[PDB]
RNA sequence: GCUUGUGCUGUCUUCGUCCA
């Protein structure tokens, strides 16, 4: 159930996540939970798109 | 499979609310009616049978037939399995352990003691057989609990259920 | 009793536990000269039951998971006509398989096995990358999760103008692509299998 | 995560068959449908489609001395015991020698330790199971004849002792129903019972 | 101990003739081999044999 | 109309159906008209107004249905027919190294009898595949070395003497159809060695 | 998975002494469930004193984590895995690793974890029902049977125990 | 509840048992086809009434088939359980969708939306078992129940009972 | 197809004169097309048409 | 290694055959 939460969160604020941060300060999800889920989802790193 | 003696019963356009089967209404259906049929036809009532009466007849019937199979020459696990079929086995086992479990009364004297209590008395001899075998069966106590567990007596207020019971019990071995 | 059996029902749990890990724990086929964990370019062949009448069918799909030209062979697997045209489908310059996959459901899916390996060794079909050249590699696949794919109803949704055995041929290349994710397909039919 | 899973000869033969190799091995005893009958080889189909083969000296007993193919047809099926298996040809060898065939019955390797298994029970149950296979079904015998009374012995002669000396009477015997004792009156209170044997019966109940 | 029921339908072709007649197996040892203390369990809620 | 009065117990009023809404009392047989159960039945449990909860008939579970989609149908007499992939008394390869045989059939799953013996209740998905098994290979040896096909009558010897028409054959097991046991509708799992051939 | 664990508990929140007793529980089963590797280690690591007692401060900060900081399995596995497994340096400086706990001794902190809780509330209804007793004088056996009590046998064995020789009180609050 | 009832069977004899031991014969396939067997019309018959000395009549020639059909009438009891009936029961297995009880031959299931809320199930219990504050429900437990409603099989009765009105649950 | 023979019928589907022939021996030989089953499936030279 | 396939229209009209 939480999963499905996350994803349509996600599709709400725009279908991409953009730091593994925004799961808190974008309120999508509480402490704990982000705690244990947090070095388990990964967002894949482009230096080309990334200069800085 | 097997079918009874009462017949007929063709087609019709009217409905009865007598049809569904119910105990608190006592209601049997046609088959359980309180008027039968024997084989010659004539009148005969609906007999029924309390745990004891049952568990009488049973273990009469069953060493009738061990004792004419053997050459006519007590046990309930050898006593079932005189019977043929092993569903047939494990079905009278079923029936032997439920009546040995709950037996109120397992003298012969007793049980036909009980059986004139509640038939020849006055105020029984309106009381539907059912509730008789009821009321020998479940082993009520109190006239408020035998009122709450059978509905129908609940109409029959003419019977003195109290001092019954009270034989029941003095009659029952404690 | 009541003590050893919970004992035993532990013991029992733990071990169907380790045996399901040591099912599901398989990384995807790493081609050679790629690093662990590359999605490899699949092909996979089956003509079902092995009878007379019965047809082989090839799936081909690219590590991006895009089912490419399935095909029908419209001959006998024994004959040359077959051989010449898997020479001309897997030399085709559309289609670049990494590996071909082979399962069935009798015996009869090891003359196809051999066949395949026989043409793949005989003809030199290395890898097309498009230097070091290999050959590609033939094997037989576990069929445990395709047998249950080909009469779901997401597959049969997912592909309404396919048989059934060109499914089996998709669940084959994608167990190929990921056990993982194909053992997770089956939702609540996966406790149903040989654990 | 470990590398891809190579499947091995047993994990072929498992997928290919559905038959473990611990459910098809060496020894073990099957019903196979014969599809070729030469002079010097036998070759059958199991049920999973294995191909198996028999030789010369594993069709025929050692006794026998008729050719293969009078003994045997194609299409028939028999019962043969596996000697050998080649997990990776899906071919095997066969024998449908008496020797392999039906004495090896105890095909599991349970543990008959003494102090690990009740063999005196096992022992009586299985006499016991013996002694009710050895149960028979039995029927009294019906002759038509002007003389033949149904009756024992004791029975046929107060039978006769009513009659005057001469008379006969016929009854069942007690050796088996391919015999018939007669009974006549010696003298009074003396009788003699004579067994008949009989041969080329039609029937049981038939003379 | 066998019942009836387990007296004839235990068969060499079942799985419950491994432990028809066992005895003298500690129960120390039961937990090793836990699928043989499952079955005799399950032999004996079909009525066929009885734990003692 | 039903009242405490006998006069008025004794007419008939016609009523239109737009003011009629059906009453269900507690343990009655009622099927479903329609919805994701449609067909199932059972006795009702628990009537709580609008929505009506009953144990399944077939599901064996307690199901939760509006009372629109109640129907009283004393006896359900459902047809499995034109459903799953898998007509009664089919030899159904449960797994990779699992068979049984079709028991009893329903709209969402289904009943498999093991060659051991051991009963399963399954959905139609879960099942690996239908073995359609040629002739020749349907065919299997009684202990005396007579050949036993499918519809031929035997009678064990060994255990209970129990006896049967053969109804499919897998390996050494014979699968029987039998008219006196009734737990499992005739089919028990016997092996070819314990018959003997009539 | 954590709420549908302990969405049968009625109570989860324990109390210090009653969590102290928890943690004290576990170490307890989980050593009489892993004898032999126990075993295994005092005999092959000889070398090293008090590696039990390691093995109990692991088994208890496993047992706080899960409880307190409510972490599952892979995470405590992943980033919490030196307090899983013990270091030391031998006479020759050899750096040798021991490892005490594995991921499935980890679930079955978390089984045990979620198991004691039935025995909490058996434990307290036990309690409760002894102090409607309001016995003069303690019972010594009733105490010392309860005290050193860590199974709902047990329990059920003093409750039959209490119910017997005290009825006079049982049939007095309620044959 | 026990009943004595009339009950009558059509049995058909092949000619290859046209012998003198013909109505013992009758006598034991009687015997075998009723004793146990279970019709929802009836309910259970359990024993049959002076089983040696049935009358079986004269059995009339199926005409193109050379089968003779015997009429028998015989006296059983029979057990059926009715709707709204109160009887004593035995607990057989524990579940959490509801525990199972055996009332002779017939087995009774009660849900948990027909028990009371304080008798909660407790799976931890060794046996497990449905327990309040002063009642514990367990298997081989004796339990009063009422039945609520009755399902008829083809050859089979599956009946529903019910502990939460009053007189009910632990006895 | 019928019970009879096919093997007197010549490429053209016809019968030639001179040729013996019994009952139900087939001596016109025509057929009708069908839109094909689901044997698309995968029948080689052996699917119906 | 290779195996054999499994059925039939309807409705009228006319001309005939053997009696009557």
């Amino acid at each position: 159930r939480k999963a499905a939460g996350l994803i349509q969160s996600i599709q709400r604020i725009g279908s991409n996540l953009v730091n593994r941060a925004h799961l808190i300060t974008e309120q999508l999800t509480s402490k704990t939970v982000f705690l244990n889920m947090a070095s388990f989802v990964y967002i894949v790193f482009d230096p080309d798109v990334e200069r800085n | 499979v097997s079918t009874s003696t009462v017949g007929a019963r063709r087609r019709r356009a009217k409905q009865q609310v007598d049809d569904e089967e119910n105990a608190t209404l006592l209601r049997l259906g046609p088959e359980f009616a309180l008027k039968q049929y024997d084989h010659d036809g004539n009148e005969h009532d609906l007999i029924a049978l309390s745990l004891s009466e049952s568990r009488l007849l049973i273990r009469e019937a069953l060493k009738a037939r061990s004792r004419a199979r053997n050459g006519g020459v007590i046990d309930d696990d050898e006593l079932a399995k005189v019977t043929s079929g092993a569903v047939a086995n494990g079905v009278v086992k079923k029936t032997l352990d439920y009546l040995n479990t709950f037996a109120r009364f397992k003298d012969e004297e007793t049980c036909t003691a009980v059986d004139q209590l509640l038939h020849n008395s006055s105020d029984c001899s309106v009381l539907h057989p059912f509730e008789i075998a009821q009321l020998s069966s479940l082993g009520c106590e109190d006239v408020d609990e035998a009122i709450t567990l059978i509905p129908s007596l609940a109409a029959k207020k003419e019977v003195n259920l109290q001092r019954i019971l009270d034989e029941l019990n003095r009659l029952e071995d404690p | 009793k009541e003590s050893i059996r919970r004992d035993c029902e532990r013991v029992l749990y733990f071990q169907v536990k380790n045996s399901f890990t040591k099912k599901i724990d398989q990384a995807p086929y790493q081609p050679p000269t790629y690093a662990k964990g590359t999605i490899p370019r699949v092909l996979t062949l089956s003509f079902g039951e092995g009878n007379r009448g019965d047809a082989v069918l090839g799936v081909f799909m690219d590590d991006s998971g895009d089912v490419k030209s399935q095909i029908k062979f419209d001959e006998d697997f024994q004959s040359r006509d077959f051989s010449d045209s898997l020479t001309r489908y897997i030399k085709s310059n559309n289609i670049n398989p990494d590996i071909i996959g082979i399962s069935g459901f009798n015996i009869h899916t090891k003359k196809l096995f051999d066949k395949v390996n026989e043409l793949v060794n005989e003809e030199r079909l290395t890898i097309e990358y498009d230097s070091d050249k290999h050959l590609i590699r033939v094997i037989y696949v576990n069929d445990e999760t395709a047998r249950l794919y080909q009469h779901s109803s997401k597959s049969s949704a997912e592909y309404p103008n396919r048989p059934q055995l060109a499914k089996y041929c998709i669940g084959l290349a994608k167990y190929i692509q990921s056990p993982l994710l194909e053992y997770l397909a089956l939702d609540e039919s996966m406790y149903s299998l040989h654990i | 995560r470990r590398d891809f899973h190579i499947l091995n000869e047993a994990e072929i033969f498992q997928l290919l068959t559905r038959e473990t190799v611990d459910s098809f091995r060496k020894g073990m005893v099957i019903p196979v449908y014969v599809r070729k009958v030469e002079s010097s080889y036998m070759s059958v189909s199991t049920q999973s489609l294995i191909a198996g083969n028999i030789q010369r000296q594993d069709i025929l007993e050692p006794n026998d001395r008729r050719d293969p193919r009078e003994v045997y047809s194609v299409g028939q099926t028999v019962r043969a015991c596996i000697l050998d298996v080649d997990y990776y040809n899906f071919k095997c060898q066969l024998s449908l020698l008496r020797q392999f065939t039906e004495n090896q019955v105890a095909g599991l390797n349970v543990n008959r330790n003494p102090k690990f298994w009740d063999i005196e029970s096992e022992n009586r149950d299985r006499q016991e199971e013996i002694d009710k296979q050895r149960e028979e079904s039995r029927e009294s015998r019906v002759i038509k004849h002007p003389f033949f009374h149904n009756m024992k012995s004791k029975e046929a002669e107060d039978y006769l002792a009513a009659r005057p000396v001469g008379d006969v009477v016929i009854r069942p015997s007690s050796k088996g129903s391919n015999h018939i004792t007669i009974s006549w009156k010696v003298a009074p209170q003396l009788y003699q019972h004579i067994d008949v044997l009989e041969e080329n019966k039609d029937d049981a109940n038939a003379i | 101990e066998l019942t009836e029921r387990g007296k004839l339908q235990i068969e060499p072709e079942s799985p419950y003739f491994d432990f028809k007649y066992a005895k003298n197996r500690p129960i120390s040892a039961l937990t090793a081999t836990p699928d043989l203390y499952l079955r005799m369990i399950q032999a004996e809620n079909d009525g066929l044999v009885n734990i003692k | 109309l039903h009242s405490d009065d006998d006069t008025i117990n004794s007419e008939t009023v016609e009523i239109p159906t737009s003011d009629l809404r059906k009453i269900f009392n507690v343990g009655d047989h009622v099927r479903v008209i329609h919805g994701k159960h449609t067909d199932d039945t059972g006795l009702i449990v628990e009537v709580n107004g609008d929505k009506v909860e009953f144990i399944s008939n077939q599901t064996k579970r307690t199901v939760i249905v509006f009372s629109n989609y109640l129907i009283k149908s004393t006896d359900s007499t459902v047809s499995i027919n034109e459903s799953g992939r898998f007509e009664l008394h089919d030899l159904v390869q449960v797994n990779s190294d699992l068979v049984g045989i079709v028991i009893r059939a329903q709209k969402d799953s289904f009943d498999v009898l093991c060659s051991d013996g051991k009963l399963l209740s399954l959905p139609p998905v879960s099942i690996y595949s239908k073995l359609n098994l040629n002739p020749n290979q349907q065919i299997a040896i009684d202990s005396n070395g007579v050949e036993v096909k499918v519809g031929d009558t035997v009678r064990e010897f060994t255990g209970e003497r129990r006896q049967g028409t053969i109804l499919h054959v897998y390996r050494n097991f014979l699968f029987l159809r039998s008219r006196e046991i009734v737990e499992n509708q005739g089919v028990f799992v016997t092996s070819s060695n314990r018959v003997k051939t009539i | 998975r954590f709420q549908a664990y302990r969405k049968s508990i009625k109570n989860y929140k324990l109390s210090d002494v009653d969590y102290s007793n928890e943690r004290d529980w576990i170490v307890e089963q989980l050593k009489l469930e892993k004898r032999d590797f126990l075993q295994h280690l005092t005999q092959a690591h000889s070398s090293v004193a008090h590696l039990e007692e390691k093995f109990e401060a692991s088994v208890k900060k496993i047992v706080d984590f899960i409880a307190i900081e409510s972490f599952e399995v892979p995470f405590i596995w992943n980033h919490r895995r030196d307090y899983a497994l013990h270091t030391y340096n031998d006479d020759s400086n050899n750096t040798i690793i021991v490892k005490l706990l594995n991921e499935d001794d980890l679930w079955r902190i978390v089984q045990l974890d979620l198991d004691y809780h039935s025995i909490h509330d058996k434990k307290a209804a036990l309690s409760s029902i002894y102090k409607q007793l309001d016995l003069d004088v303690v019972d010594p056996t009733y105490e010392e049977f309860f005290g050193s009590a860590r199974t709902l046998s047990e329990l059920q064995d003093i409750d039959d125990y209490l119910t017997f020789n005290y009825s006079s009180q049982v049939k007095n609050l309620t044959s | 509840m026990f009943f004595l009832k009339d009950l009558s069977l059509i049995l058909t004899l092949h000619p290859s048992y046209f012998g003198p031991q013909m109505n013992q014969y009758l006598r034991e396939k009687l015997l075998t086809d009723v004793e146990g067997t279970c019709t929802g019309q009836f309910g259970y018959i359990v024993t049959v009434l002076d089983g040696m000395n049935i009358d079986v009549g004269k059995g009339r020639i199926i005409p193109g088939s050379g089968s003779a059909e015997f009429e028998v009438k015989y006296r059983a009891v029979v057990w059926k359980p009715f709707k709204g009936e109160v009887v004593d029961a035995i607990v057989s297995n524990v579940s959490p969708i509801g525990f199972f009880a055996d009332v002779g031959p017939l087995n009774v299931f009660v849900s948990t939306r027909l028990i009371p809320d304080n008798l909660v199930y407790n799976p931890s219990n060794s046996p497990p078992a449905y327990m309040s504050n002063d009642e514990l429900i367990t298997k081989g437990s004796k339990v009063r129940l009422k039945v609520v409603g009755t399902r008829t099989d083809v050859n089979e009765i599956y009946a529903i009972g019910s502990i939460k009105e009053d007189f009910l649950g632990a006895i | 197809l019928k019970h009879g023979t096919y093997e007197k019928l010549d490429e053209d589907g016809l019968i030639a004169p001179g040729v013996r022939v019994s009952g139900d021996d087939i001596i016109i030989g025509k057929t009708t097309p069908i839109p094909p089953d689901t044997e698309e499936l995968g029948q080689r030279t052996k699917y119906h048409t």
